[PDB]
């Protein structure tokens, strides 16, 4: 189960980063789309502890299609 | 039994199950705010007993450091 | 809507229901053991939401001073 | 300004620069994501922070990006 069982691990690393925490997270196997919603809790750490992640995915079966980034504490992943 | 299954192991990983209802093939499940660890681990023992997780949507509790409200939530056998 | 009232109410007094099974126009309750006070309080909320105990058979733990096994429990609309 | 110095120093292009006070609006082509991080953390380094920025995986990419979008700021 690489994309229920991946949730977890995913949401504490990205919460044990200095500065950032996922606000939103939701699953739909059928239309198989992962979306996540990253959020700031600083002021430009959200670039910074991020470059790092994108190695985290892709290194089981991963899923990644947009990173749309808007400066609103805020940074939205989908892993569809 | 379905049902039965879920609301033990709930239990088994101290969540709290509000409101049980089936669309068919599928129940639709109200959950009180969860460590969010917690709720993954629920979940990933009913997918090793045969019920998916169709459907998840949480948002964190601001002040809560580990911890989710369960906004949507939909299981398939 | 007769589950979801039971299932809210009883998370609201510390209970967990293990089964929740239909033997026509009545439900048969499985629940952990509990506190009989806060057994009570449930019951009687349910009552003044429409929901009667139609049959209630429970026995006390050894050794937990105030806890109880509920053996049987049917409620009814 | 050292936004097109560092890009080149990166690899790949910019291919329109326009204004909107003290903002840049930009257009970037297909690129290496590692590549292009390296790139907007070096003009974070000195001023110069990324505002805004969409990407899409293009398909068949072993680490390559579209970039919707991107602005940046200071």
């Amino acid at each position: 189960p690489a994309l229920i069982s991946r949730l977890g691990a995913l949401q504490q690393i990205i919460d044990d980063t200095p500065g950032i925490r996922l606000r939103t997270l939701s699953f739909d196997a059928a239309r198989n789309a992962l979306q996540l919603e990253i959020s700031a809790v600083s002021s430009q750490a959200l670039e910074q502890f991020s470059q790092r992640a994108r190695a985290r995915f892709r290194v089981q079966t991963g899923e990644m299609k947009p990173r749309a980034d808007g400066i609103e504490g805020r940074l939205t992943l989908e892993g569809a | 039994e379905p049902s039965t299954v879920i609301m033990r192991e709930a239990a088994r990983h101290g969540l709290t199950i509000v409101r049980l209802q089936p669309q068919g093939s599928r129940l639709s499940l109200t959950v009180q705010p969860a460590d969010f660890q917690a709720l993954m681990a629920w979940l990933d023992a009913l997918g090793q007993a045969g019920m998916t997780t169709a459907t998840l949507a949480v948002t964190a509790v601001a002040q809560q450091p580990g911890w989710v409200t369960v906004n949507t939530l939909v299981l398939e056998r």
